[PDB]
C-alpha cells in the first residue's frame, strides 16, 4: 500500500521543470507526435518552483474544501498537472516577448502566468451545489489571495487573462453575435464571457495533448461549447467525431467507434497518416451501465488507452494493437448516470466546471438573438426584446429558487428546466414574421411571448398546484420586466392558443399568430374530415382540451429539429393525436410494425429504409411515431436515442452506401449556395439536413417508473425533447365526448341525451374522488 | 491568384526614399542598406549625400516592420548606386559606389549577418577614404551603377558608368574575385565582347556556370539585348534573344521554379533612339515581363483581378528600383525608386506561374468501369502529409488519395464516373487549391484476358481432364474455348463466383495439340499449346 | 495621362528640353556620336532638384482634386443620371 503523502506531487512538478521525464519519453517511445515542450531557463524555473511551493505547500485556504468546492473530487496531482499544461502553452505562446523584456517585469509575467494557470487548475473545477455563483464568489476571495500580481477589484479572477503587452489584467472580451440565417437553433451560438475563456482552454488543451472534461448541470450547454469549436477547428490539423454513451455503450461498442476513427500506420501501430490529431468526443461520459460493483467497462477502456495506449483487437485476442494520436473531450454531467467516473481516470484529465444560468449569461445570449431578430421585424419593438428576456429569467429564477415546489426529484425526474427551455423560447419568439407583428406590439407580442412560455412549462408540469405557482410568477414577472399590465384583462389567459397551421389552411403565409378557440374549431374538423378521407378511419372528439393538444403537437414538430415528446397513461390518444397533428403539417408519419419475434437488426433495416426516404432532396419531412408498447426489449430505444440526440444513428450504414447518400444531396447543396467538393461541410450540411427533415415522436406513459429508469438510461430521450405531459380529460370535455357517441341513440324528448351525458361524466369524475379516497 | 498589392510598412524608424539602394536575401533574412536620401539630414551644407544606414525586412501576413542596426565594428563609407551580393548565408560583401559625382569608391567591404559587423577584406583595402582617382591593388576601376553576380566561391562583375581619374564611359570587360583570398583578378573571354553598358542587371542562369546580363545604358546609345558567359571553356556564347523596347536601369530577381527557373525584370527607363542625338524623353514601364530559362524567350505577364476597381491598379515604374524574391511565400516585393520624384510604396506580387515543388499527367486516358492508378508531375508537391488532389470537376467534385513519389511525383487513383464528360485534376493546400493549368483527363469489348493451367503450354492432353481458369473481366461479353484434336474431345465450362472460369478438356487422342481462347472474336495474350 | 496635352505631360517635355543640352556637346573624347545624358542623371544634386519639382507638382494635384470636389458633390451625379430615372424618381 503506497500512501498519497508517502510518493506525492512534488517529484512531478521538479521533473516537469527540469524536464526530465518529458525528455526521456520523446527519445525513447513510438509517440513521435508530442507537442515540443518550452525551454524553462533558469530565471523561469526558480520562478515556478519558488511559487507552486509557495501556493500549494504554504496555502491552508486552497486546500480547504469548505472554501474550494469542487464539482468531482480532484486527486492533488490531476491539479498540478493542468498548471504545468497551461504554464507549458502561456510559454510556448509568449517565450520570444518574454527573453526580450527585462529582470523585473519577466518575473512579474511569469509569476502572473503561474497565477492565471492556477486560477483555472484549482478555480475551474469549483463549482456544483446549489448556488454556483457564490461557491465561484467563495474562491474569487482566496485567490484573491495572490502575493505580488494583484488582480483589479470589480470582478472575479476568472474574467482576467495577464496581456503581456500591456502587463494589466485585461478583461476577456466578447464578440458580439452577428445574425446568421441557421433554422436549426442548435447552430446558432452567440459568444459570453463564460465561452471565450473557455475556447481559449480547450485551444490550451488541444496545442498540448491534454484532454479535457467539462461538468455542469444538465442543461447548461457544455456540448454547445464544444460543438462550436470542433465546428471552427481547421480540417487538415483536426478530425472530430462524437461518441454519444447511451448507458449500452459497452467497451466492444467504443472499440468499434474508435477503429473506424483511426488509420492503420506501419507495423502495429495505429494513428492518423499526415500526424492529425483524432479527437473522440465522448458526450454523457457518466451514463455507461455502472455493474453491481461499480465498475463502468467502456470507462476502464479508456484508462487502457490513455495509460499504456493498446486496445486488445477483440476478434483476435492475441494482437495487441497499439493506438496513437488520440484525444478525448468529455462532457460528463454530474446528477445523471454515475454521478462521478473513477478518479483514476479524471485525474488525466483537466476539470472545468460549467456554472448554471446566470442572469447576465442568459441577457447577452437571448438578449443578442431578439434585438437582432427585432431588428428584422420592426423598428419599435426592439425595446420589448429586453423586457420580455429580463421577464423570461425572472419567471425562470422564481421556479429553480422555489425548490420545494419545482425540483428534479424521482417523480419529478424531467423538470429540469436550464438553457434547452430559453432556448425553445427564444425560438418561439423567433417565428414572428414582419408583416403580421410589425407596428403597436405592446400586447401582440407579450401574449406570444406568455404562449410560448405557458407551453414550454405547463406542459412539463403534473400538479395542478405546480400550474398555479407558475401563472402566480408569471403574473408577477408582466407587473415589473414588462411593467405595463396593460389593462384589468392580463397578456396571459385561459383560451390563449398560438398556431402556424390555421393561417396556412386559409391561405396566409407563413404565420405564428394567435386563433381564438372557434376558430381552431373550424379548421381542425376541417382537417379530421381531410384524413378520414384520405388515410385509415381515425374517430376522436375534438374537444378543447384535445384541441390544444393538436395545437402544441403542430407547435412542436414545426421547429425544426426539436422532437415530441407526448408522456400520457395509455388510451388518453397520444398516438391518434399525433398521426393528426402530422398531417395538419404537410408531414408524412413512419410507424414501425412490430410482430411477436422482432430482432435488432429487423428494427435497423425499418430505420434504414426511413433514412432513404429523407436522405433524397425534394423531401417531405417524415416524422417517426414510437409507443411504449412497441419497445419490446430495452435495447430497440439504442438505434432510437442516437436518432434524437442528433442528426442521424452512427453505423445504419456501410461507409460505401453513405459516400451515394452524399453525392445525391451533393445537386441541393449548388442550388442552396453552400461549398461544393468540399466534403466537410457537404458531411456536415447533409447531416443538417437529415436532422431537419426527421422528427422523432415517442409517446411512453408514466406508470411504474418505466419511463424514469429510460430516462436515467438514454440522456437524449428527455433533454433533447420537447416534453408535452397528457392529463386526465376535463369535466368540460367528458360530457362533450358522451353526447357525441350517444348521438344516434333514441331518447324521448332529447332533454334526456344532454341530462344523461352530465351523468356519464359525473359517473367518471366520482370515480376519480373515491379512487382517491380509495 | 497573381495580382500587385501595396503593402503597409509599420515599423519604430520606416526608411525614407531612395534611388541608389540594394536589397539581397541571405539565409532567412533579407537586408536592405542604401543611399540618396531626398531628406537632408546626412552631410547638409548644400548638396545631397548618401546615408550608410542597414536596414533588416521582415514580413509576415502581409505585414512588414523595418529593424536597423547602428551597432558595428568598422563602418563602410555612404554609397549610391553600388551592387551587392551574398557569400554562403552569412557574408554580405559590397562593391563600388559615388560621392559627390566626381568621387567613385572602389573598395569592397563585408558585412557578417550574425554579428552585422562589417570590415575591410585582409590588406587589399589598407586605406579607403573618398577620392577621385583610385587605381592600385584591386584590379577594377571606380564605378557606379555596375553589376556583381555571385558564384561557388567567386564573385564577378561586369557593370559600367566608371573610369580611372576624371574619365567617365561604360565598361567592356568582367572582373573576377576569389572570396577565399579575396584576390582580383581580370578575366578576358575568347569570345567577341557585347558593347559597353552601365545600369543593368545580371544573375546565375539555374544554378548553372551561365549568368545572363540583360538590359543597360551606355553614353553611345542604351541596349537591351541578353548575354550569358560560362566560367568553363572562358568564351561567352550570345543567344541574341533581344527585348522589343531598348530598356535601361531596370532591377531583375532570379526565382526558383523546378521545371524551368523563371527571371523576373520590374520597372527600368524604356526609349529607342538612331546612334546619337535626342535620348532626351524617358518613358517609365510598370508592366515586368517574365522569362524561362529553358525556353530563352521574353513572355509579358497580365493583372487578374483588380480588386473590384474595373482596370489595372499597378505601381509605378520607379526606373531605378530594389527587388528581393522569397522562396518560403513565393512572392517579388520592390520598395521603391526614383522615378522623378522620391517615394516610399513597398509594393509585392505573389507568383501564380512559380508554386512550391509535375506539369503532366499518365495516363490522361481511363475507363469508367475500371480503376486504375495515375501519375501527376510537376513541382513544389510535398510527400506523403499535406498532399491532396482534386478528381472528376466534371459537374462532381470529388478529393481522391494522393501519395507523393517523389517532390515532383504524385500517385492516385481514378474515381469511377458515371458520364463520360470532361474531367479536370487540381492539388488542394495552400491558400485553397493553388494549381497551374489544369491536367485534363478524359473518362462492349474487353482487351483484358487472364489465363494460367496445365491444360495450355507444353502438356499433353490424355484422357484425364487437363485444366485451365480463364477471367470473366465484366455487361455483355463472349469467351469461345476452341480444342481441335485428332479424335473427339470432351469440353466443359463452369462459371465460378470467385469472378472467374473452370474449363478443363479430354481429347482422345494426341497429335501436336494447340488451343486459342478469344473474348470478343479476338485471341487472349497467350496462343496454341 | 501620357495621352494628348496635359500640365505634367509638357512640364515633362520643358524638363527634357534641359537634358537636350547634353546631345549639342556630342562629348570631348573616345568616341564622335557619344552623349552626356547618361552622366547627368547620375549626378546627384540634379535629381534632388528634379525630385523636388515633381513634389511642387503632386501637392497642387490633391488641393486642386479638394478644390473641384467641392463643385463635383451636389452638381457629375445630376449628368450620370437619366431622365427615365428622374420620371422613376417622381412616380
Ligand atoms: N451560447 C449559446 N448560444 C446558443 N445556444 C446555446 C448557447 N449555450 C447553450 N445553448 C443551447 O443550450 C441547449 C443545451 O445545452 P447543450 O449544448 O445541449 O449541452 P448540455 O446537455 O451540457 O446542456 C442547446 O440547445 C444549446 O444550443
Ligand atoms: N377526443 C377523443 N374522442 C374520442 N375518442 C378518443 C379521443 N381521444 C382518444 N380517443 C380514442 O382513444 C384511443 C386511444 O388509443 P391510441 O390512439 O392508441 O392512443 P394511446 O397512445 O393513448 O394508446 C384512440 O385510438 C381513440 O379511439
Ligand atoms: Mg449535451
Ligand atoms: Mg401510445
Amino acid at each position: 500500500f503506497i500512501n498519497e503523502t508517502d510518493i506525492g506531487w512534488m517529484p512531478y512538478m521538479n521533473s516537469w521543470l527540469e524536464r526530465s521525464q518529458i525528455n526521456i519519453l520523446k527519445q525513447q517511445k513510438e509517440m513521435a507526435n508530442m507537442p515540443e515542450y518550452p525551454v524553462i531557463d533558469d530565471v523561469a524555473k526558480s520562478v515556478f518552483y519558488r511559487c507552486f511551493q509557495s501556493y500549494f505547500e504554504q496555502n491552508i485556504d486552497v486546500h480547504d474544501k469548505n472554501r474550494v468546492r469542487h464539482i468531482c473530487p480532484m486527486v492533488d496531482i490531476a491539479m498540478i498537472q493542468t498548471i504545468c499544461t497551461i504554464l507549458d502553452a502561456l510559454l510556448i505562446q509568449h517565450l520570444p516577448k518574454l527573453k526580450q523584456m527585462k529582470e523585473e517585469d519577466e518575473k512579474q509575467a511569469l509569476e502572473a502566468f503561474f497565477i492565471f494557470a492556477g486560477l483555472w487548475a484549482i478555480g475551474g473545477p469549483v463549482g456544483g451545489g446549489q448556488d454556483d455563483s457564490k461557491d465561484m464568489k467563495e474562491f474569487n476571495t482566496v485567490w484573491k489571495g495572490a502575493a505580488k500580481v494583484k488582480f483589479p477589484e470589480q470582478g472575479l479572477c476568472y474574467d482576467y487573462y495577464y496581456d503581456i503587452n500591456e502587463n494589466k489584467w485585461n478583461t476577456w472580451k466578447v464578440e458580439d453575435y452577428l445574425p446568421n440565417d441557421q433554422p436549426l437553433f442548435s447552430k446558432i451560438y452567440v459568444a459570453t464571457i463564460h465561452t471565450t475563456r473557455l475556447r481559449y482552454m480547450i485551444d490550451i488543451h488541444l496545442q498540448r495533448r491534454k484532454p479535457i472534461l467539462f461538468i455542469g448541470s444538465a442543461g447548461t450547454g457544455k456540448t454547445a461549447v464544444v460543438r462550436d469549436y470542433l465546428n471552427s477547428t481547421r480540417p487538415e490539423q483536426v478530425s472530430h467525431k462524437t461518441i454519444n454513451f447511451s448507458s449500452f455503450t459497452d467497451s466492444l461498442a467504443l472499440q468499434k467507434n474508435i477503429e473506424s476513427m483511426v488509420e492503420k500506420k506501419n507495423g502495429r501501430n495505429y494513428g492518423s497518416a499526415t500526424n492529425k490529431v483524432l479527437i473522440c468526443f465522448i458526450d454523457d461520459f457518466n451514463m455507461p451501465y455502472v455493474d453491481k460493483y461499480g465498475t463502468q467497462s467502456p470507462i476502464q477502456l479508456l484508462r487502457l488507452i490513455l495509460d499504456y495506449g493498446s486496445i486488445f483487437n477483440r476478434e483476435q485476442l492475441e494482437e495487441r494493437k497499439f493506438l496513437q494520436d488520440l484525444l478525448f473531450f468529455g462532457c460528463l454531467n454530474q446528477k445523471s448516470g454515475s454521478f462521478t467516473v473513477d478518479l483514476r481516470l479524471q485525474r488525466n484529465f483537466s476539470v472545468f466546471s460549467m456554472y448554471t444560468p446566470s442572469s447576465d449569461v442568459i441577457k447577452t445570449i437571448f438578449g443578442s438573438i431578439l434585438n437582432a431578430h427585432l431588428s428584422t421585424i420592426d423598428d419599435k419593438a426592439q425595446k420589448m426584446a429586453f423586457k420580455l428576456v429580463e421577464a423570461t429569467y425572472f419567471t425562470f429564477d422564481k421556479i429553480l429558487k422555489n425548490t420545494t415546489a419545482f425540483a428534479p426529484s424521482a417523480k419529478r425526474f424531467h423538470y429540469q428546466f436550464n438553457f434547452r427551455e430559453l432556448a425553445r423560447v427564444c425560438e418561439g419568439i423567433c417565428r414572428t414574421t414582419p408583416g403580421q407583428y410589425s407596428g403597436g406590439d405592446q400586447g401582440k407580442l407579450v401574449r406570444l411571448w406568455a404562449h410560448e412560455m405557458k407551453r414550454t412549462f405547463e406542459d412539463r408540469f403534473i400538479a395542478n398546484e405546480h400550474v398555479e405557482f407558475f401563472r402566480r410568477y408569471l403574473t408577477e414577472a408582466i407587473s415589473k420586466c414588462i411593467g405595463e399590465f396593460p389593462e384589468t384583462e392580463n397578456p396571459i389567459a385561459e383560451p390563449l392558443i398560438f398556431t402556424g397551421f390555421v393561417a396556412a389552411h386559409q391561405g396566409l403565409d407563413q404565420q405564428y399568430t394567435q386563433c381564438t378557440i372557434p376558430v381552431l374549431k373550424r379548421v381542425l374538423d376541417d382537417k379530421l374530415e381531410e384524413y378520414n378521407e384520405v388515410k385509415a378511419q381515425m374517430n376522436l372528439v375534438l374537444f378543447q382540451q384535445a384541441m390544444e393538444h393538436v395545437s402544441r403537437i403542430c407547435r412542436i414538430l414545426d421547429m425544426p429539429g426539436n422532437n415530441a415528446l407526448l408522456v400520457g397513461v395509455g388510451g388518453s390518444g397520444k398516438q391518434s393525436l399525433c398521426r393528426l397533428s402530422t398531417f395538419i403539417n404537410g408531414f408524412e408519419i413512419d410507424q414501425l410494425v412490430v410482430t411477436a419475434s422482432f430482432t435488432i437488426n429487423d428494427l435497423r433495416n425499418n430505420l434504414q429504409e426511413i433514412y432513404k426516404k429523407i436522405a433524397k432532396p425534394n423531401s417531405i419531412a417524415r416524422v417517426f411515431m414510437i409507443t411504449d408498447s412497441q419497445i419490446k426489449e430495452e435495447q430497440f430505444l439504442i438505434p432510437i436515442n442516437d436518432m434524437l440526440n442528433s442528426g442521424w444513428i452512427f453505423d445504419l450504414f456501410p461507409k460505401e452506401d453513405m459516400d451515394s447518400l452524399v453525392s445525391g444531396v451533393r445537386n441541393e447543396a449548388k442550388g442552396e449556395g453552400v461549398d461544393v467538393n468540399n466534403l466537410t461541410a457537404l458531411t456536415s450540411y447533409f447531416l443538417d439536413k437529415i436532422r431537419k427533415n426527421l422528427k422523432v415522436v415517442l409517446c411512453f406513459s408514466p406508470v411504474g417508473d418505466t419511463m424514469r429508469i429510460r430516462s436515467r438510461k438514454f440522456p437524449g430521450i428527455i433533454n433533447n425533447t420537447s416534453i408535452d405531459w397528457f392529463h386526465p380529460w376535463p369535466h368540460e370535455a367528458l360530457i362533450d365526448v358522451a353526447f357525441r357517441f350517444l348521438e344516434e341513440i333514441e331518447f324521448p324528448t332529447e332533454e334526456i341525451r344532454q341530462s344523461i351525458s352530465l351523468n356519464m361524466a359525473k359517473v367518471h369524475s366520482s370515480i376519480d374522488t373515491a379512487n382517491e379516497k380509495f | 491568384p497573381l495580382v500587385w498589392t501595396q503593402l503597409k510598412q509599420t515599423g519604430t524608424t520606416q526608411p525614407t526614399a531612395r534611388s541608389g539602394h540594394t536589397i539581397i536575401t541571405v539565409g532567412k533574412t533579407h537586408i536592405m542598406f542604401g543611399g540618396l536620401d531626398n531628406d537632408k539630414n546626412n552631410y547638409k551644407d548644400g548638396k545631397i549625400a548618401p546615408n550608410n544606414q542597414v536596414f533588416t525586412l521582415k514580413l509576415t501576413q502581409n505585414n512588414c516592420e523595418w529593424r536597423q542596426i547602428a551597432c558595428q565594428g568598422d563602418v563602410p563609407l555612404p554609397r549610391c548606386y553600388h551592387a551587392s551580393c551574398a557569400i554562403s548565408a552569412d557574408k554580405m560583401l559590397v562593391f563600388g559606389g559615388s560621392y559627390t559625382s566626381n568621387l567613385r569608391f572602389n573598395d569592397t567591404y563585408i558585412l557578417k549577418t550574425t554579428s552585422y559587423q562589417w570590415s575591410k577584406p585582409a590588406n587589399q583595402i589598407s586605406g579607403g577614404e573618398p577620392k577621385n582617382a583610385e587605381s592600385k591593388i584591386g584590379a577594377p576601376q571606380p564605378r557606379y551603377g555596375h553589376s556583381a553576380t555571385f558564384f561557388e566561391g567567386k564573385v564577378y562583375i561586369f557593370g559600367g558608368h566608371g573610369g580611372i581619374n576624371y574619365q567617365r564611359l561604360a565598361f567592356n570587360d568582367l572582373y573576377v574575385l576569389e572570396t577565399e583570398n579575396f584576390e582580383w583578378t581580370r578575366l578576358e573571354p575568347k569570345g567577341n565582347p557585347p558593347d559597353p553598358r552601365g545600369g543593368h542587371s545580371a544573375a546565375m542562369m539555374a544554378n548553372k556556370p551561365q549568368l545572363m546580363i540583360f538590359g543597360g545604358w551606355s553614353f553611345t546609345s542604351q541596349y537591351s539585348n541578353i548575354m550569358i558567359y560560362d566560367i568553363e571553356k572562358d568564351e561567352w556564347v550570345d543567344p541574341e534573344i533581344a527585348h522589343e523596347i531598348p530598356k535601361w536601369n531596370l532591377s531583375g530577381i532570379m526565382a526558383p521554379s523546378i521545371p524551368s527557373w523563371k527571371y523576373f525584370i520590374f520597372g527600368g527607363s524604356v526609349g529607342s533612339f538612331e546612334e546619337g542625338g535626342n535620348r532626351t524623353n524617358s518613358r517609365f514601364v510598370d508592366d515586368s515581363f517574365v522569362l524561362d530559362i529553358d525556353t530563352l524567350s521574353w513572355s509579358s505577364i497580365n493583372l487578374e483581378a483588380d480588386e473590384t476597381s474595373k482596370a489595372v491598379c499597378k505601381p509605378r515604374p520607379r526606373e531605378s528600383a530594389s527587388i528581393f524574391y522569397d522562396s518560403g511565400e513565393s512572392r517579388a516585393i520592390v520598395f521603391g525608386g526614383w522615378a522623378n520624384n522620391w517615394l516610399n510604396d513597398l509594393w509585392a506580387l505573389n507568383v501564380s506561374t512559380i508554386t512550391g515543388p509535375i506539369f503532366s499527367i499518365k495516363p490522361a486516358l481511363g475507363p469508367l468501369t475500371g480503376k486504375t492508378k495515375v501519375l501527376i508531375e510537376g513541382d513544389g508537391f510535398k510527400d506523403t502529409q499535406n498532399i491532396s488532389v482534386k478528381f472528376s470537376g466534371g459537374k462532381l467534385e470529388k478529393e481522391v488519395n494522393g501519395t507523393f513519389v517523389n517532390e515532383k511525383e504524385i500517385s492516385c487513383e481514378t474515381p469511377t464516373f458515371d458520364y463520360p464528360r470532361s474531367v479536370e485534376v487540381t492539388v488542394c493546400m495552400n491558400k485553397g487549391d493553388y494549381t497551374i493549368t489544369k491536367s485534363a483527363f478524359t473518362y462492349t469489348k474487353a482487351d483484358k484476358t487472364i489465363a494460367y493451367g496445365p491444360g495450355l503450354l507444353t502438356e499433353n492432353l490424355i484422357g484425364v481432364q487437363t485444366t485451365i481458369v480463364i477471367q470473366a473481366r465484366n455487361g455483355s461479353d463472349e469467351f469461345v474455348v476452341t480444342i481441335r484434336n485428332p479424335a473427339k474431345i470432351k469440353k466443359e465450362e463452369e462459371v465460378k463466383e470467385g469472378d472467374k472460369a473452370n474449363t478443363k478438356n479430354t481429347i482422345k487422342e494426341d497429335e501436336e495439340e494447340e488451343g486459342e481462347d478469344e473474348e470478343e472474336n479476338k485471341k487472349k495474350k497467350e496462343a496454341e499449346k | 495621362s501620357s495621352n494628348q496635352l496635359t500640365v505634367r505631360n509638357t512640364i515633362r517635355n520643358w524638363i527634357n528640353d534641359f537634358f537636350n543640352i547634353a546631345g549639342t556637346i556630342q562629348r570631348l573624347d573616345t568616341t564622335m556620336p557619344g552623349d552626356f545624358l547618361q552622366e547627368i542623371r547620375s549626378f546627384f544634386e540634379i535629381k534632388q532638384c528634379l525630385a523636388m519639382i515633381t513634389q511642387n507638382l503632386e501637392w497642387i494635384e490633391n488641393e486642386c482634386n479638394q478644390f473641384r470636389a467641392r463643385f463635383d458633390t451636389y452638381s457629375y451625379l445630376w449628368t450620370e443620371d437619366e431622365q427615365i430615372s428622374f420620371n422613376r424618381f417622381l412616380d
